[PDB]
């Protein structure tokens, strides 16, 4: 769409939201990738934080992982216009 | 698939044509001489 | 017979209606003339001089009228906003009608020429062939040329006895018709300078005149007689269009690079006030000198004149139009209403934003706004791509100041990317498409389009400069070379080429 | 790479493929010898 | 600057490059059919 | 420069010219067809920019971390390794090309990875769009 | 000195050759010395690419063309195209050296000192063009030439060693092929295939048992008719069609082996059973393929449903449905889906790639030459520069199958050009106008005029 | 889901300096919305296979055509077809 006003959370700023972004965003935190971000792309549509949390299936290590990176993490209301597109995006570079 | 041929019916005009057209011929090669020359062509028509 | 290329070669040798064909071509120009303008002034809006001038309507042949003192209609209306309640004869209808009438005039007179071909003037006392005595005819034409460029220069642009020229300040806000002194200094070169025409056109005419008197007087050598052909009337053709084309190059560069002759009232800014930020330096620097004596942003923007912020817009640069847009500027971006005032772009720290204003190569140029020190802060993607520094994320907000929308802050993201991508253009107007039914695509104003018909007509005559001068200097062999040309094609044969006395 | 009995014969072999290039400009220099007859 | 296998190179292109015209030349010295 | 980090402390090691130019001639050989510009062709979501080596687990903005990633490759999360799918001397076997690199050659490769981001910066792993 | 000048011969010295035609002996010597030109080059560039080959990277990587060919035939290669021995590309570079030399002796010999004419000399080898029994017979003994080395592919294929299939079961291996197909219907249904795309006429040869007995059929038929001309002459309606001139044979010749050039090319591009990707590496269609199937695999691994990822069209993305169809890679490689490999025919059902297979029965073998063949891709330029034509210059990869294909689509159209050359002038020539046009009896002047 | 996946009118520069409304006239082609219509779908089985999982039978389908990403008016397609699937372990 021509008007889009959650999207500096897909990789553009450093608080990244869930379930509107691709996996090449949890590139930037280290450990985040490509273990646990296909936790988070295969079961997409969370609330919050606390469901991505608890819905998940995230061993006590890749918990440790969450916890290093609660403040960058968000989740916002889903577009269908970029959940088809979590995987690929067509960006390649 | 030989020719791009799928039905049988294809096959009676490829073959049937060029009998048709040979029969003429052969009725023009029949009118000529027919026998050996030395040269790069033949000039009897 | 004739080919279908060389039919006019018959009034080659017939001085009669040679000088009628001229006056057949004289009269069909003068007639073109009264027709342009009758035309112009039909499709003429004279309501609103500041925002939709006579460049912005297409006008090609008021320009030339209201350069040199015709500004005023029996309509009661000027060129320059006034109002006239006496136009007097030679308002634009006066020159068109008197232009139409010296057409009829001159029609007749070709016609009469055409049929009284055979006037014993045109025969040669001695011979008795039909002859013109070209040095002499031209000798009587340069003292013409000089007596009336010497008369133009010291009264109709003087002022002494004439109306003047069209004078403008440096960013055309107030420009009329005024008398102008002649400078008879160096300062008469700067080609911005009007007094520069004046001077021009008064040393011109007498050193023409006295040039005339010369050529007259004296009769040429015989060396440059056989050598440029001077009883051939074609040398005169190509010398004539050569000199033709010349002034035509002339004139292009003072029409793309602009000059005092050629004003932007008249026929629009060039593109180099666009290119080098001409009229947003002036703007800048009047919006400082007023925030200088204490006013805020608002009385600082307000006192700047619709017309200096409506000639810094890229809708305006002649280089943004099209080959086969055709019509006036106002089928393209529309008629301007007004001005809606200078946008400053906010983000949400409060930090200034500048739009980054399209280059006039660009057809599309992407939306980028930059700060003070020059990096990207905000920008608009192209399509649909994702994005980083997007206006919905930066959240930018845009104040005007000035024009219409004077006070009103847009902070909401549709308003706000359509009058960046409206800044990107320069500044922020309002257009009318209802009228014309605009389409949407720039176009070029009359000073574009007379360097596009100019040049390549400069370029054309000088090709055919190239073929009048083959067919003066070769004359003798038009039809074909004879058997005499064997003899001089052998390498080393004679010690000069071409000389048949010196062989070896 | 040669085997080690021929491996020192190896700038031969590199100058050895364009050989028939110089054959062909070995007939023109040989035209050129006899006048271009 | 001098390696023997460079140097070999050039020993053997210049053998190559120089038979055929010492072919040609002998053949124009000894006044054959040439 | 010539100058790049030796040790994940922060220890740097300055590197010869001769070890330059061989460590960009084998880069250019056995990496280039996959590492051209510092970008990945096969899995473009990870590159050879200095940012993506410095946010990994291990870091591999170092000479022994690049060296232990060419001796055994590891995941982007670095619990999986792909030993299997990326060239190593582990499996030299699977990758005839990595049988004629040593422990110096590795030294070589590690030093012009790191080396190259400080030579004509912001187009080593930034792709076409920086070419 | 007559017959070598302007002067006698009427050809000038860039004609040369042409005063060779009626010249039997001399003529002989130039194609015998040309022969001992293709064998020096045949053995020189086997040596240099022996000399060049590095035994890490394959044959594909180096820029060689004619150790693949002795790798097609089973010299010195194990299991899975590896490469184990390269002595008998040395033996073959050393023995075509030497039979060079002798063939450079003997064209020498017969261009230079040999008798000029061979008809009076020699008449069991003398000819002259018109007589059209003495010219069969040579065509027949050259056929019969032919067939002999066809039966020796099929000797070396069937008795000697094997050649190596790279459709054999666990990654291609050298195989003695020991039942050809000498079925002529799958022969010659191989031959009226159409050239288009999915069907590809003769090069699409998926399998080396259809090679050998279409090659056993092939020196069957030159042998037989090798003795047919031997034995026979030109009857009435071929001595009435054709130019019995030296002139009109080579140009016959030309168009028979421009055909050739552009079969071969097709062949270098396409095939991959007689060029196998170990040695020349994947095609165009191969190494796309590879790629899509790579990222398939990396993403049905890494948690990614492929078969429901909608496109950006709306087309499959990973697999999509084939025009026939059948369950087809996505993406741009749709047009691609002819492609038949060794890597991927397991894993192919009969709808196309089957999903189950794809996720169960990957052998790792074919996950290492599909990794492989990815990134080899045959794009490269005349500076030898890898990847697209936007790439920098880092790569060094201009892949074989692009050299071979290109030279000889270049050579196809030169010899077509060469062949339309030669049949204008043996035509020409037998008729008696290929020196221009008669002034005394123009044949335009006494005809009527047109309109 | 939309037939296609995911801000100016680029052709026109003059279309967007009319002042206020600017390009709003080709704005709803300009915003290329992606659209998730619903649709319903009721298949009947025919035959069913004892021994494996397998059953056969038809389908009738309603769903929604292309909208152009928001540009068009979606007309609904009824499809009338056959259908086949497996039961087996989960
Ligand atoms: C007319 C003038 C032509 C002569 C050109 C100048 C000669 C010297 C320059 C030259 O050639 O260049 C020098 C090269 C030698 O240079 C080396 O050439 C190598 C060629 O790469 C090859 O090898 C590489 C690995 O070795 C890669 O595998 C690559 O894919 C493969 O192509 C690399 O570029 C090396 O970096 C470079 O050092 O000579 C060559 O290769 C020799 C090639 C000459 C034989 C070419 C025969 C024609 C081939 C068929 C052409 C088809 C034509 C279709 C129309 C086009
Ligand atoms: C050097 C030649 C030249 C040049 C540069 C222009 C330049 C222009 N003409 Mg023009 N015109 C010319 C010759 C020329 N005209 C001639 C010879 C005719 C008669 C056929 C016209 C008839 C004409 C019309 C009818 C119109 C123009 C218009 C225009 C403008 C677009 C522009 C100012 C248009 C415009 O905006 O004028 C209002 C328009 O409508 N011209
Ligand atoms: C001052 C301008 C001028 C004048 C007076 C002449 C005069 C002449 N030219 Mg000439 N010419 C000129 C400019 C001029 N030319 C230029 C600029 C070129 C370069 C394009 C040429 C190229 C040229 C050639 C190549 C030839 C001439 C020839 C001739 C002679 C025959 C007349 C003719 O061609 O009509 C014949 C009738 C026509 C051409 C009518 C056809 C209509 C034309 C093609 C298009 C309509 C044009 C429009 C209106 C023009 C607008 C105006 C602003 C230019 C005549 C003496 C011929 C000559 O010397 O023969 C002995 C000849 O062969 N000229
Ligand atoms: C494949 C290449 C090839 C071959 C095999 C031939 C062969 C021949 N050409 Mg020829 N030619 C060629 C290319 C070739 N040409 C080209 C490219 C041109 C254009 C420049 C010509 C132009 C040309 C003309 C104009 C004429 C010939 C003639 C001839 C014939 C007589 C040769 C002669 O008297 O030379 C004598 C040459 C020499 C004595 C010097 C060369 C000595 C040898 C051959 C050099 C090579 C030796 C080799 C390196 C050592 C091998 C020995 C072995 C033991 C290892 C001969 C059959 C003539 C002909 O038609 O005769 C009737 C003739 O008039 N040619
Ligand atoms: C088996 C192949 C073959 C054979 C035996 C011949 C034999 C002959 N040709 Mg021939 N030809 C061939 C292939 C062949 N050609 C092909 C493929 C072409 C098309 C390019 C031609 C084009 C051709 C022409 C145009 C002519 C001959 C001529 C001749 C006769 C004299 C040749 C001579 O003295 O050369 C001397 C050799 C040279 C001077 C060396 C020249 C080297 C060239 C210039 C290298 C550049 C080639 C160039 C890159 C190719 C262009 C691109 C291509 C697509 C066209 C002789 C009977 C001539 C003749 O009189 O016929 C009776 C003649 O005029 N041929
Ligand atoms: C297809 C190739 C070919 C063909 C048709 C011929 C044909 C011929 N060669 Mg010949 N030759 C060839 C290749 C060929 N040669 C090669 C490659 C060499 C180098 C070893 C020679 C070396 C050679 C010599 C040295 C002599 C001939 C001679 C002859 C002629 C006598 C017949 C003969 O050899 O008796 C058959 C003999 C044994 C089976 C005959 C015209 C003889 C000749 O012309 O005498 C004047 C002769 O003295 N040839
Ligand atoms: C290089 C391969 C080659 C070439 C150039 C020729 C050339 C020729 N063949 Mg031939 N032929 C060949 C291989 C070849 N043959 C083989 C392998 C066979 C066995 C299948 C035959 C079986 C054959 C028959 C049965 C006949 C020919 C005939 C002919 C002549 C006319 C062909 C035509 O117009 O079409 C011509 C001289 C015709 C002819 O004139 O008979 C002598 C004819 O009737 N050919
Ligand atoms: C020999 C050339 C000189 C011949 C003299 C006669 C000139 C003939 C002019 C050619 C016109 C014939 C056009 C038919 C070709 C065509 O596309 O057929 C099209 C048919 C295929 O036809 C399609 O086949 C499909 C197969 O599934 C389907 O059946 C389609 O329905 C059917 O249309 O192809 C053939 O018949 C090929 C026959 C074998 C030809 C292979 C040689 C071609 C490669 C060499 C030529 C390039 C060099
Ligand atoms: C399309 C085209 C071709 C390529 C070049 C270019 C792109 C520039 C473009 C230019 C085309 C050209 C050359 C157009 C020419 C237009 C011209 C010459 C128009 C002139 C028309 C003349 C007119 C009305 C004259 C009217 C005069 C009248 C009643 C006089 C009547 C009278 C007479 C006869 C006797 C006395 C009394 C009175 C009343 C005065
Ligand atoms: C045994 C060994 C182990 C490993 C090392 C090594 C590789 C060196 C190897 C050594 C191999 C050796 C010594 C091979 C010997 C090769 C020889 C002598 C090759 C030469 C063959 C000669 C040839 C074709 C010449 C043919 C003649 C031609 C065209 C003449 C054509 C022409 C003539 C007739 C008229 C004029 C125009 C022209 C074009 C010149
Ligand atoms: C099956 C397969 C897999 C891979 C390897 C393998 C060799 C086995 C391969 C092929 C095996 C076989 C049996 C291949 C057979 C190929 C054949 C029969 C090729 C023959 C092509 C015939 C051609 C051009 C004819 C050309 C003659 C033409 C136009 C006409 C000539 C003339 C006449 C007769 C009519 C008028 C015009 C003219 C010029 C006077």
């Amino acid at each position: 769409n021509v008007e889009y006003p959650n999207v500096p959370y897909l990789g553009g700023s450093d608080i990244i939201d869930v379930n509107n972004a691709n996996v090449r965003v949890y590139t930037r935190l280290p450990g985040m990738y490509p273990a646990i971000a296909k936790k988070i792309i295969k079961r997409a549509p969370y609330k919050d934080i606390n469901e991505m949390l608890e819905k998940g299936d995230f061993t006590a290590a890749e918990k440790d992982i969450l916890d290093k990176y609660l403040p960058n993490l968000t989740a916002l209301e889903p577009a269908p216009e970029y959940v088809i597109d979590n995987i690929n995006n067509g960006l390649y570079r | 698939e030989a020719l791009g041929i799928d039905d049988t019916r294809l096959i009676v005009p490829v073959i049937l044509i060029p009998v048709i057209t040979f029969i003429l011929y052969a009725g023009f090669a029949s009118e000529q001489d027919n026998e050996d020359f030395f040269d790069t062509y033949d000039q009897r028509r | 017979g004739l080919p279908w290329y060389r039919v006019h070669t018959v009034v080659l040798n017939d001085p009669g209606r040679l000088i009628a064909v001229h006056l057949m071509h004289t009269a069909l120009v003068a007639g073109w003339a009264g027709s342009m303008a009758l035309y112009e002034l039909a499709v003429f809006d004279p309501s609103d001089p500041v925002l939709n001038p006579m460049w912005r309507q297409g006008m090609f042949v008021m320009p030339f009228m209201a350069r040199i003192g015709v500004t005023d209609s029996w309509g009661g209306w000027s060129v320059t906003g006034e109002s006239v309640a006496n136009p007097g004869f030679w308002s634009f209808e006066g020159v068109a009608l008197a232009h139409i009438g010296l057409s009829g005039l001159l029609f007749l007179a070709a016609v009469w020429h055409w049929v009284y071909w055979d006037l014993e003037l045109f025969r040669d006392p001695r011979t008795g062939n039909p002859a013109l005595d070209l040095p002499k005819i031209f000798g009587i034409h340069l003292l013409l040329s000089g007596v009336l460029c010497f008369g133009f220069g010291a009264f109709h642009v003087t002022g002494a006895w004439g109306p003047g020229i069209w004078v403008s300040d440096a960013y055309g806000i107030t420009g009329k018709v005024q008398p102008v002194a002649p400078a008879w200094g160096a300062e008469g070169f700067n080609p911005f300078n009007p007094s520069g025409v004046a001077s021009h056109h008064i040393a011109a005419g007498i050193l023409g005149f006295l040039a005339g008197i010369f050529h007259i007087a004296v009769r040429p050598p015989q060396r440059l007689y056989r050598a440029l052909r001077m009883g051939n009337i074609e040398t005169v053709l190509s010398s004539s269009i050569a000199a033709v084309f010349w002034s035509a190059f002339i004139t292009t560069g003072t029409m793309w690079y602009g000059s005092a002759t050629t004003p932007i009232e008249l026929f629009g800014p060039t593109r180099y006030q666009w290119d080098s930020g001409y009229f947003q330096q002036e703007i800048e620097r009047r919006v400082e000198n007023s925030l200088n004596e204490g006013l805020n942003l608002s009385e600082a923007w307000s006192r700047i004149p619709d017309k200096l912020a409506f000639y810094d817009y890229i809708g305006n640069n002649p280089a943004k139009g099209g080959l086969f847009r055709a019509g006036p500027m106002n089928k393209g971006d529309g008629i301007a209403e007004a001005w809606l005032g200078h946008p400053i772009f906010q983000d949400k720290e409060g930090k200034e934003l500048t739009v980054r204003r399209m280059p006039a190569f660009f057809e599309t140029f992407p939306v980028i706004l930059v700060d003070k020190d020059g990096i990207i802060r905000a920008d608009i993607p192209f399509r649909r791509a994702e994005s980083k520094y997007s206006i919905e994320q930066v959240g930018v907000t845009v104040s005007f100041y000035g024009g219409k929308l004077n006070g009103q802050v847009f902070k909401d993201a549709p308003t706000v990317k359509k009058y960046a991508r409206k800044a990107q253009l320069g500044e922020v107007l309002e257009f009318d498409r209802t009228t014309l039914e605009s389409d949407g695509v720039f176009r070029s104003s009359p000073r574009g389009w007379y360097t596009f018909g100019h040049a390549n007509f400069a370029l054309l005559f000088f090709l055919g400069h190239l073929w009048h001068g083959s067919r003066t200097l070769f004359r003798d062999v038009f039809s074909g070379i004879g058997a005499e040309v064997t003899e001089q094609v052998e390498f080393g044969a004679f010690q000069k080429l071409g000389d048949r006395s010196t062989k070896k | 790479k040669l085997p080690e009995a021929y491996a020192v014969f190896k700038p031969i072999i590199d100058v050895a493929p364009v050989i028939p290039v110089f054959f062909l400009l070995l007939a023109f220099v040989w035209q050129a010898a006899v006048g271009f007859r | 600057m001098f390696n023997p296998t460079t140097l070999f190179q050039l020993i053997a292109l210049f053998l190559v490059i120089t038979s055929g015209p010492a072919i040609i030349v002998l053949i124009a010295f000894r006044r054959g059919n040439l | 420069t010539r100058t790049v980090p030796l040790d994940s402390s922060g220890t740097t090691v300055i590197l010869t010219p001769e070890q330059v130019k061989r460590g960009k001639r084998l880069f250019n050989s056995s990496c280039g067809n996959c590492h051209v510009g510092g970008i990945t062709k096969t899995n473009p979501n990870l590159g050879l920019e200095p940012d993506a080596l410095s946010l990994a687990t291990p870091a591999r903005d170092n000479i022994d971390a690049l060296v232990d990633y060419m001796k055994n490759p590891t995941t982007y999360d670095g619990l999986e390794s792909i030993a299997e799918l990326h060239p190593s001397v582990k499996s030299a076997d699977i990758f005839p090309k990595m049988r004629s690199l040593s422990d110096e050659d590795l030294f070589a490769i590690g030093g012009h990875i790191l080396l190259q981001p400080k030579l004509s910066s912001e187009k080593w792993g930034g792709g076409k769009i920086y070419y | 000195v007559a017959g070598r000048d302007i002067e006698s011969t009427g050809f000038a010295w860039w004609s040369g050759n042409s005063r060779l035609i009626n010249v039997s002996g001399k003529l002989l010597g130039a194609h015998v010395a040309h022969a001992g030109l293709m064998v020096f080059w045949c053995g020189a560039m086997t040596l240099f690419e022996v000399a060049h080959y590095i035994p890490e990277k394959p044959l594909y990587e180096q820029g060689l063309i004619l150790l693949p060919h002795l790798a097609v035939l089973g010299w010195g290669v194990g299991p899975g195209g590896e490469i184990i021995d390269i002595y008998p590309y040395f033996v073959v570079g050393v023995l075509h050296l030497i039979s060079s030399a002798v063939l450079g002796f003997g064209g020498v010999y017969h261009s230079l000192i040999g008798p000029d004419t061979l008809e009076e000399s020699f008449p069991a080898f003398g000819y002259d063009w018109r007589d059209k029994n003495k010219i069969t017979t040579i065509l027949g003994i050259h056929l019969i030439v032919l067939g002999i080395g066809a039966f020796l592919l099929v000797i070396k294929a069937m008795y000697v060693g094997g050649i190596y299939d790279t459709w054999a079961p666990g990654g291609g291996d050298v195989r003695i092929i020991d039942s050809p197909t000498l079925n002529p219907g799958v022969i010659f249904g191989y031959v009226l295939k159409s050239p288009w795309g999915g069907d590809g006429w003769i090069v699409s040869v998926n399998n080396m048992e259809d090679l050998v007995g279409g090659h056993i059929w092939i020196g069957i038929i030159c042998i037989v008719g090798g003795f047919w001309h031997i034995f026979t002459k030109p009857f009435a309606w071929a001595r009435r069609a054709y130019v019995w001139s030296g002139e009109a044979y080579l140009s016959y010749s030309l168009v028979a082996v421009s055909l050739m050039g552009f079969i071969a090319s097709q062949y270098s591009w396409y095939n991959n059973t007689a060029y196998p990707s170990e040695f020349y590496g994947p095609t165009g269609p191969e190494a796309s393929q590879s790629q899509a199937f790579t990222f398939l695999v990396r993403d049905q691994r890494l948690g990614a449903n492929v078969s429901s990822a909608q496109g950006p069209t709306g087309l499959g993305k990973y697999l999509m449905r084939s025009p026939s169809g059948e369950i087809i890679l996505g993406g741009e490689t749709q047009r691609f889906w002819d492609l038949r490999a060794p890597w991927i025919e397991p894993l192919r059902g009969p709808n196309g790639l089957d999903l189950n297979k794809i996720k169960n029965d990957i052998q790792p073998w074919q996950e290492r030459r599909a990794a492989e063949y990815m990134t080899h891709a045959p794009l490269g330029s005349l500076n030898s520069v890898g990847g697209v034509a936007t790439e920098i210059n880092s790569v060094n990869y201009v892949s074989p199958r692009s050299w071979l294909t290109c030279a000889h689509f270049f050579l196809g159209f030169a010899f077509y050009i060469g062949h339309l050359w030669h049949a204008g002038r043996a035509r020409a020539a037998a008729a008696g106008f290929e020196k221009g046009i008669n002034r005394e009896n123009e044949p335009t002047l006494s005809l009527r005029p047109i309109d | 889901p939309s037939y296609r996946t995911g801000d100016m009118a680029v052709a026109l520069p003059g279309l967007e300096a009319d002042g206020g409304e600017g390009q709003d006239e080709l704005f709803a082609e300009t915003n290329k919305v992606f659209q998730v219509t619903d649709g319903s779908i009721e298949m009947a089985f025919n035959r069913v296979d004892g021994t494996n999982g397998e059953f056969s039978g038809v389908f009738v389908s309603e769903q929604l055509s292309d909208t152009d990403m928001g540009s068009k008016a979606p007309k609904k397609v009824l499809l009338k077809g056959i259908v086949f699937g497996k039961i087996e372990e989960q």
